[PDB]
């Protein structure tokens, strides 16, 4: 009972909820941020050619 | 960090473009443009005859 | 259950087993690449102005 009470006090956020949040955040970074950065890299390469 | 790097890249590109356009304005004055036109006309007439 | 929760969270946070990773490795690699390319663009710009 002491261990269960300690788990409930320490459970905000639920480990399963936290792992889900972590997995969502990881997917968001790959879908939005990584491609944005790739686009910017490509743009910089074009500007070099313009130079 | 991503926003900052994007702003830096855009600023460098605009500087480079500004300086290019300033050099072109210095090179093709109305007097010179008229001469370049005369030279074209003579060259074009030669290309046509040949 | 506790052991499983601990193992799952740890695996997620320590992908290469030895270091706590706060940034997505894929993203960290892109930041570095973008920084390097901007440094090259800045050289070319300085060189042309000079």
């Amino acid at each position: 009972s002491k261990t269960q009470r300690a788990l409930q006090k320490n459970t905000n956020p639920d480990t399963d909820a936290l792992l889900k949040s972590l997995s969502d955040h990881y997917s968001l970074e790959l879908d939005e941020m990584v491609p944005k950065m790739q686009r910017l890299i490509q743009q910089c390469e074009k500007h070099q050619e313009y130079g | 960090n991503a926003e900052y790097l994007e702003a830096k890249s855009n600023a460098l590109f605009l500087k480079l473009r500004m300086e290019e356009l300033q050099v072109l304005t210095d090179c093709y004055t109305p007097e010179k443009v008229l001469v370049h036109r005369q030279i074209r006309d003579t060259l074009e007439a030669g290309v046509k005859k040949e | 259950k506790l052991d499983s929760h601990l193992k799952e969270l740890r695996d997620f946070m320590y992908p290469e087993g030895n270091t706590l990773m706060l940034t997505t490795p894929e993203l960290s690699g892109e930041f570095h690449q973008l920084g390097s390319q901007l440094e090259k663009l800045n050289h070319i710009t300085v060189e042309i102005l000079g």
